């Protein structure tokens, strides 16, 4: 291992994933996540506000 | 071909394809245990049709609690 | 333990062995007596 | 090895072929068609269903039958040496054994026969289509006389083995489950109807489209055993129908394997119908229908017909066809149109 | 990636299609009037 | 008159759905070059 | 040829034959039952 | 189009085969009728004699009514001289 | 509502006929 | 050796002989209904 | 190319796809299962447990879903009807959260599956071409079972490390989650006994584990890898369908007559029960308990618990119904209410008589009335020309006792007769036919249904196995035969 | 709720059928040789 | 009959199929709502 | 009803997402 860290953000940073998950991305990813399956719950089963 | 750590992992489980016993192998003990499952069925099925009765052994809603 | 109906089990189980029985007895003596190839 | 001894001796060729699957088949088959005959000339069904059932009573070869047994029995296998019998014979023939005799063992015997053609097949070398084909037959065997009384009270509800007990059986049917309304029954009737139709059209087209080997008129002499030309002419076939039924076939491995499916795939559907007529689970009414008929006194379809039909078939039979229940229907409870 | 080598290719004729509609059709005219029930 | 409201949409798509399935492949057949 | 006499074709057609003609014997005899 | 069997049509037609059963087919014949006119077949199967499906007033059936008493009720309905 | 789509399926299936016993494959001798 | 033709003829008539006297036994037996 | 009906055996001997495609399905079948209870959820109405349980709601997954535990909603409610209760995570909503997800990531897994799917694990080193050693993976696979298996009997059912499973009282009335103890006794194979389902798995779960060991060393005897042509997938199948069938014929089974698997109080009565007027001897026997112990037959009756009375009405006799009176069995006779009581029908000379019950196979039956004897005594006449029965002629009437009718008579001939005509169902309901706009014609219970159609399903795939079984041992005359000409002679 | 009763029918016809369309002109697209 | 000259083969690619369901399912989003009403 | 028809439709356009970004055709240069 030429250094996990230092691979991991070779993985990261790569411009050869389908879709580019980027610096911002680790923190896009997520967030956009929890965003879209609450929205997606909510519009559909959530109660009276 | 493409190896794969858990690829390589497995290898050994799924190789000896062909790999047979020779003759008549374990099958006469295989024919004993199937037979004893045979009877064991016949049981159980005719405890459930209490065509077997056995005083402990009440096949009804009963017997419960 | 050992009511009429598990005697009767026993009677079913041990006739019915006993056919198996004789039946592939005389299959098997009546095969070994001819088959020339 | 001895095994290669025993198979060796029965795989041989002999003029009523044994093979493996004989070791079942034959016990069983022999059984069942005895257990019958013993039982139509011999065995009452009186202390059963208050019934006379055999020659020796005086009953004839339409009217006699191996009457299921009491529905006090339940679905008891009724063995020989069971709690029922207690290992007597007579008892058992008097508390109808020898229907779950009859049954258990001619199912066995099915079971053989189709094991039978499935080796006789690998012998021969020939595909397995006979056995798939009689599939079928199975379904209906299995369906109607173990999986049907298997979800009613008891095995008395099961079809008797005869021929006018089997005849209740279908009156019983359509009076009480309206089987004849069942979308599954009459997918049936279309494949064994439309099977029977096969059968007739294709023999018919076949023997009138002959060509002609021979220089006699009796043309069944004609043929030969040993293949070559097709011994029709299945051009002219096609062209027949082509022009008389608007629809002809031109693929006999089509046209035969047609053969097939349909007769198969109707009894299929048949044995399902009744599966769910085990749990009662019928076809019995059309509830938009009835919603009507009891607002608007005026509606009536052959439907409605039908439906009144069934209910005097229910209300005169039932006390003597269940007895078990023991029925009392006074004279002014029985429903009845005018006059008759 | 390799294009796979397990695939054939696919075929209903037009008798197929035929025998097949008229199959969906028929079935159709006779389980419409329990649907609608 | 008193019939099912899904009797409709039922046999719709006990038509359609499968006869969609033929037809799709035929015409695929249909179109296979030589 | 030298055929042979018990065979198994022979064993079968009796386990049919014989029953049945005691039926049609047995039968026959009902013919006269009466009351 | 032959196995080891005997053809049937030789047999059928052989003066031993009727010499033998001239004697035996008439044999079983007149067995299975004395199974009846003896009256044995109506005790092997415990089929009722037409004297015997009612006791002289009765008019009721003697239905079986449970499935493990069966044998001993059966027994009882032979007693009121049914 | 019901009376249209048993009419429609009637219709459809006298269409397939049309197109059946018209439109089929012209069934083609040896060279096939 | 006995002719085919008088077997047949003989064990033809001992049928309609036995399935005849089913017949004559269903106005006299127990079949009956008198 | 390939007929429509072969689509499939694309797949035949790659591995790699047939992973991936039993990974779909899978997906589509953990999917199924988490959004039908999600429908369920949004349709069950949990404000009745004794006379609007899950079974009368037409509800099909929620009862699977409370024999093993799951019993409450993170809503606050709970199927034993009880209120504070935290189910926790694992509630009816929890179980179908997670099949959901399990659904979306066995999907993501089909399809990398499908992608890849030339690994080299399923090229055999020998041939350099695609190949799985059934024998060892059946082994492998087989212990993985019984390991499973085992936990399950060991860890769940008993309690140990698990909630237990839904246990009962011989009416229905008290049934609830609760750790079952083992029973390697004869009576654990009476299909009634809890103790019976825990010890199998134990004891099955370990012969599945020492079972499984073996395969995985034991190879197969050339004879037979010869006979059941082993090494060629497609004779796993037809072994496999013969066993889910089988399988399928004994749930279908258990299901119909009940056992400790199918509790009352979770798929309903059983048509036998009706039968053998099971529930009508429990009331009877209770009702003249009271009456020893000096009470009135008000009182008697009174103490009658609603729920028990229940179960005494034909309306929930999996036996009545329709294949095509689709729907809950409250779209029949109603949303049950309450029970008006118990109906005791007399004649001027204040004999009193009884009504004739229905039995399952009649659609309609008629209006009889016999006393103690079983002589008839009244009845509702067809033709009025020469009725000797009639309840005008005999002054018939009726009171209630215990119920919303309690402590009442009635007396006038057509309010007497309905209630006769309703006598005959069993114990006599107040039913809501407005809300569900019911049409009043019984429909089966979910235990009528799920026993239809796996009576069905395993029928129909005993086909499977016959058509399999056969294109396994006879693929070499398949596409057809060749040459010679040998038959009649050894 | 008190909705369409051809309201389910007619969303569902909406979407198959011109889906169906594609989808038949897809694969005969897909499947031509060459 | 004489194979009709003026016949061309009809194409619709992968893409295309795409870009059409995306509007048919949409617009099914968009009405169902007004078809329900 | 009315909401299972909504959540298909949507689920359906989410499938069609997933096989529209991984499963389109292949962008190929020059030689097209
Ligand atoms: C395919 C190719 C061909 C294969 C051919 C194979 C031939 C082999 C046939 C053997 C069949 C034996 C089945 C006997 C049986 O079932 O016997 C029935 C028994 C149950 O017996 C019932 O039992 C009772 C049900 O009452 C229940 O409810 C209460 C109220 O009465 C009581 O307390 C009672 O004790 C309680 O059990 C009643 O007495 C009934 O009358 C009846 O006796 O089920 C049982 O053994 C357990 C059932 C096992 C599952 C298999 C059945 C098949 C599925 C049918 C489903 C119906 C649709
Ligand atoms: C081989 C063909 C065959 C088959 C499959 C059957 C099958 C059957 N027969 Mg049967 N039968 C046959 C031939 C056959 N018969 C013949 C030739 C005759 C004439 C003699 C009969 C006469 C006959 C009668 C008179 C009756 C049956 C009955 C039955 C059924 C129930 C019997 C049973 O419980 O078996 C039990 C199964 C076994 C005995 C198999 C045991 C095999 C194991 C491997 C041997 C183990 C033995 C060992 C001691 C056990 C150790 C365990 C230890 C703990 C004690 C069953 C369907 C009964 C029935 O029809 O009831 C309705 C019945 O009354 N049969
Ligand atoms: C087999 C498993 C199974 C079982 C036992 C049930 C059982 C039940 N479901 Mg159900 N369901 C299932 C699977 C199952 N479901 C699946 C997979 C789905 C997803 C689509 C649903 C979706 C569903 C819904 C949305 C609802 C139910 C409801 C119900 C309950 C009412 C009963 C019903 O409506 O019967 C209906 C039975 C039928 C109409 C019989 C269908 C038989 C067809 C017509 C035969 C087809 C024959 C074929 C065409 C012939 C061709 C062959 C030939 C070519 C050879 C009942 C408990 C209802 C409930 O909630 O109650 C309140 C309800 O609303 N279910
Ligand atoms: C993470 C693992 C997991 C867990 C914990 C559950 C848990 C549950 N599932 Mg489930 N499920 C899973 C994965 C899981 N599932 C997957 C991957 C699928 C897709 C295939 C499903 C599909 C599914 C459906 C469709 C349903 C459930 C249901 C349920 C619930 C009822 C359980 C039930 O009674 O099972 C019953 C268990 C059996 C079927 C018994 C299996 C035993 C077989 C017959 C033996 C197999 C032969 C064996 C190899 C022989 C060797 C044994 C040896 C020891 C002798 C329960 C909460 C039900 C529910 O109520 O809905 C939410 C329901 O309807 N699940
Ligand atoms: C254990 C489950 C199982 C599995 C894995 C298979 C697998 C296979 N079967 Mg099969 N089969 C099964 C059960 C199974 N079968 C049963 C129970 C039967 C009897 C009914 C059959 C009858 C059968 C036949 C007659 C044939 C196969 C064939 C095949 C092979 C090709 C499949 C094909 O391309 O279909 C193509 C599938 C479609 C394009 C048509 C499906 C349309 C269905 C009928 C409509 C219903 C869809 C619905 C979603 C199903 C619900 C599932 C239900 C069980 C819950 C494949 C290996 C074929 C083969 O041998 O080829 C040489 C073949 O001819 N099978
Ligand atoms: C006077 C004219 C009367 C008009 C008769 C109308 C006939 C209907 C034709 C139906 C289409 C047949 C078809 O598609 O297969 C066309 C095929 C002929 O095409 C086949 O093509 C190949 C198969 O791969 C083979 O070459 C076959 O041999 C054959 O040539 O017919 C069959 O093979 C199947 C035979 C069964 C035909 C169906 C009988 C029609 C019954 C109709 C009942 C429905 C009524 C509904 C009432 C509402
Ligand atoms: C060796 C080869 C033989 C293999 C035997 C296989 C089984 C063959 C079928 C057995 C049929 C039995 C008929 C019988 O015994 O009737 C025996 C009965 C006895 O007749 C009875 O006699 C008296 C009884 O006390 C009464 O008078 C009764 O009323 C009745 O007359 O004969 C008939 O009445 C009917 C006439 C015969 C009609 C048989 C036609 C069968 C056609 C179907 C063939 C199968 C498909
Ligand atoms: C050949 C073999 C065939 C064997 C068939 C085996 C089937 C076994 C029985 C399964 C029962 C489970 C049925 C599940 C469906 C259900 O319950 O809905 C049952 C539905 C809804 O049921 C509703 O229930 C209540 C509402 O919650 C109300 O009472 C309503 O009035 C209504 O009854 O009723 C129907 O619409 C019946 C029509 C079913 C006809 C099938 C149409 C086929 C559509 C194909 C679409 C394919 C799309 C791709
Ligand atoms: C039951 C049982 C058993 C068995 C037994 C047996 C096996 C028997 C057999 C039997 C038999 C095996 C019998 C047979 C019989 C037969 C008969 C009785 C016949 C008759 C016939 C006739 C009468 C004919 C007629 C005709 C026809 C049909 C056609 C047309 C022409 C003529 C007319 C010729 C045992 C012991 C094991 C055990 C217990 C139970
Ligand atoms: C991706 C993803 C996700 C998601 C997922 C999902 C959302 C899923 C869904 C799923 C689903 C939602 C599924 C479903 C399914 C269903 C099914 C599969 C069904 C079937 C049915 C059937 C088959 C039926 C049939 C029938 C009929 C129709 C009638 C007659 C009878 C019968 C029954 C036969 C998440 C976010 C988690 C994350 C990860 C990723
Ligand atoms: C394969 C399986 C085939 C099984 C065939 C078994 C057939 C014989 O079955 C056997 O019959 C005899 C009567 O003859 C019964 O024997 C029964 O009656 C005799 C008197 O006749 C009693 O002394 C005995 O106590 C009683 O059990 C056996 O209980 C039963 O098991
Ligand atoms: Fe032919």
């Amino acid at each position: 291992s030429a250094n996990l860290w230092e691979r991991f953000c070779n993985w990261v940073t790569s411009t050869d994933n389908r879709l580019y998950v980027g610096w911002f991305g680790v923190i896009m990813i997520p967030t956009l996540l929890a965003a879209t399956i609450c929205f997606v719950i909510a519009f559909i089963a959530a109660p009276p506000v | 071909a493409r190896r794969t750590w858990l690829g390589d992992i497995l290898r050994p489980l799924n190789s000896e394809y062909g790999k047979v016993a020779p003759g008549w192998g374990t099958t006469p003990l295989m024919a004993v245990f199937m037979g004893l499952f045979l009877v064991f069925l016949l049981i159980i099925l005719e405890i459930y049709n209490s065509t077997l009765i056995l005083d402990g052994v009440n096949v009804s809603w009963k017997a419960l609690g | 333990t050992i009511t009429p109906s598990l005697k009767g089990f026993f009677i079913g189980l041990l006739s019915g062995a006993v056919v198996l029985g004789l039946t592939f007895a005389v299959l098997i003596a009546i095969s070994q007596i001819d088959k020339v190839q | 090895g001895w095994f290669d001894i025993l198979d060796d001796w029965l795989k041989r060729d002999r003029f009523v072929f044994v093979g493996w699957s004989g070791i079942l088949l034959f016990p069983c088959a022999y059984l069942a068609l005895g257990g019958w005959l013993t039982g139509t000339t011999f065995v009452t069904s009186w202390y059963t269903h208050g019934l006379a059932s055999s020659y020796l009573e005086g009953c004839n070869f339409l009217t006699v039958a191996v009457s299921t047994p009491a529905n006090s029995m339940g679905h008891s296998l009724l063995l020989l040496w069971g709690p029922e019998a207690q290992g007597d014979f007579t008892r058992w023939c008097q508390l109808g054994g020898l229907w779950t005799f009859i049954a258990l063992h001619g199912a066995f015997g099915l079971i053989g026969f189709m094991l039978r053609q499935f080796e006789i097949a690998r012998l021969v070398g020939v595909r397995p289509y006979n056995a798939i084909a009689f599939s079928a037959p199975i379904a209906v065997f299995v369906s109607v006389f173990l999986i049907y009384p298997l979800g009613q009270s008891s095995w008395f509800f099961a079809p008797s083995f005869g021929v006018a007990a089997i005849f209740r059986f279908l009156l019983f049917f359509q009076g009480f489950h309206n089987w004849t309304l069942n979308p599954f029954h009459m997918m049936g009737v279309a494949g064994v109807l439309g099977g029977a139709l096969l059968c007739a059209i294709h023999g018919a087209t076949v023997e009138n489209t002959l060509f002609q080997d021979g220089e006699g008129a009796s043309t069944f002499r004609a043929f030969n055993p040993t293949q070559a030309e097709e011994t029709y002419s299945m051009v002219t076939a096609n062209r027949f129908w082509s022009q008389i039924f608007g629809i002809a076939f031109s693929n006999k491995r089509w046209l035969h394997f047609f053969m097939l499916f349909v007769p198969v795939t109707g009894l299929w559907m048949s044995a399902i119908g009744v599966v769910g007529l085990a749990l009662n689970l019928r076809s019995y009414d059309f509830i938009s229908q009835e919603i009507r008929a009891a607002e608007d006194p005026e509606f009536e379809t052959f439907y409605t017909k039908n439906l009144l039909l069934n209910e005097g078939i229910r209300a005169w039979m039932a006390p003597q066809d269940q007895p078990h229940e023991n029925f009392v229907f006074p004279e002014e409870v029985l429903p009845r149109g005018n006059a008759l | 990636m390799e294009p796979n080598p397990n695939r054939q290719p696919v075929e209903l004729n037009r008798t197929s299609l035929y025998l097949g509609l008229l199959l969906i059709l028929v079935l159709a005219l006779l389980f419409s009037s329990y649907f609608f029930n | 008159m008193e019939v099912n409201q899904l009797g409709l949409i039922a046999t719709a798509l006990f038509v359609l759905v499968p006869s969609v399935f033929l037809i799709i492949l035929y015409v695929q057949t249909e179109s296979q070059q030589k | 040829v030298s055929y042979p006499i018990f065979t198994v074709r022979w064993v079968a057609v009796h386990t049919l034959a014989v029953p049945t003609i005691f039926f049609l014997g047995a039968i026959a005899a009902m013919q006269f039952i009466q009351r | 189009g032959t196995t080891g069997e005997r053809p049937f049509s030789d047999i059928i037609t052989s003066v031993r085969y009727w010499v033998i059963h001239s004697i035996t087919i008439p044999a079983l014949f007149i067995a299975g009728w004395l199974f009846v006119s003896t009256g044995l077949a109506y005790d092997v199967f415990g089929t009722p004699r037409p004297d015997s499906y009612y006791a002289q007033e009765q008019r009721s059936i003697p239905l079986v009514t449970d499935r493990f008493e069966a044998k001993q009720q059966v027994e009882t309905f032979l007693e009121q001289l049914k | 509502m019901e009376t249209i789509t048993y009419v429609f399926i009637f219709a459809c299936i006298i269409a397939l006929f049309f197109f059946a016993i018209f439109f089929r494959e012209p069934p083609r001798i040896t060279k096939k | 050796r006995i002719p085919l033709w008088i077997v047949a003829t003989v064990a033809g008539m001992g049928v309609i002989v036995i399935v005849g006297l089913f017949f004559y036994g269903a106005y006299a037996g127990l079949g009956s209904s008198l | 190319g390939l007929p429509w009906y072969r689509v499939h055996t694309v797949l035949i001997n790659d591995p790699g796809r047939l992973i991936a495609a039993h990974l779909m399905h899978t997906a589509l079948v953990a999917g199924w299962a988490g959004s039908m209870a999600l429908y369920e959820l949004a349709t069950f109405d949990p404000s009745d447990p004794v006379l609007n349980p899950m079974w009368r709601q037409g509800m099909f997954v929620l009862p699977f879903m409370a024999r093993l535990g799951v019993t409450g909603s993170w809503s606050g409610w709970s199927i034993t009807g009880e209120t504070g209760i935290d189910p926790g995570f694992w509630s009816f909503e929890g179980v179908a959260l997670a099949h959901i997800v399990l659904s979306g990531l066995l999907f993501l897994a089909a399809c990398w599956h499908w992608v890849y799917w030339d690994l080299e694990l399923f090229r055999d080193p020998r041939t350099g071409e695609p190949a799985l050693d059934l024998p060892k993976m059946f082994g492998i696979h087989l212990f993985l079972a019984g390991l499973l298996c085992f936990g399950f009997g060991a860890f769940h059912l008993t309690g140990l490390f698990g909630p237990g499973m839904w246990v009962s009282d011989p009416y229905g009335l008290t049934g609830s989650v609760q750790p079952v103890a083992p029973e390697w006794g004869p009576d654990g194979f009476n299909p009634y006994n809890p103790g019976g389902v825990v010890a199998h798995h134990i004891a099955a779960g370990i012969v599945g584990i020492i079972a499984g060991l073996f395969h995985i060393l034991v190879r197969p005897p050339q004879r037979l890898y010869k006979a059941l042509r082993m090494g060629n997938i497609e004779t796993v199948l037809s072994s496999s369908i013969a066993a889910v069938f089988f399988a399928a014929f004994v749930v279908a089974g258990t299901m119909w007559y009940g056992s400790a698997t199918t509790p009352i109080e979770l798929f309903g009565p059983t048509r036998y029960q009706w039968d053998s007027s099971y529930f009508q001897q429990e009331i009877n026997r209770r009702v003249q308990a009271s009456l020893a112990s000096g009470a009135t037959l008000e009182e008697a009756w009174s103490a009658i618990p609603e729920k028990l009375a229940f179960y005494d009405y034909i309306g929930n006799n999996p036996a009545k119904g329709g294949l095509f009176r689709t729907g809950p069995m409250n779209k029949g006779d109603g949303i049950a209410q309450a029970w008006k009581g118990h109906a005791v029908f007399r004649n001027k000379e204040g004999e009193e008589l009884f009504v004739r019950r229905m039995p399952a196979f009649f659609e309609s039956f008629p209006v009889i009335l016999t006393d103690k004897n079983g002589v008839v005594k009244a009845d509702i006449p067809f033709r009025r020309a020469e009725s000797k029965y009639s309840f005008e002629q005999q002054g018939v009437t009726v009171s209630f006792y215990g119920g919303e009718l309690n402590g009442q008579t009635f007396t006038d001939p057509p309010t007497v007769k309905s209630y006769a005509r309703k006598a005959i169902f069993g114990e006599i309901f107040e039913f809501d036919t407005e809300t569900l706009n019911s049409d009043g014609i019984f429909r089966t219970s979910p235990r009528g249904w799920f026993t239809f159609a796996h009576a069905v399903f395993a029928l129909l795939f005993f086909f499977g196995h016959i058509w399999h079984g056969a294109r396994t041992l006879f693929r070499d005359v398949f596409s057809g035969i060749d040459p010679e000409l040998s038959p009649e002679q050894v």
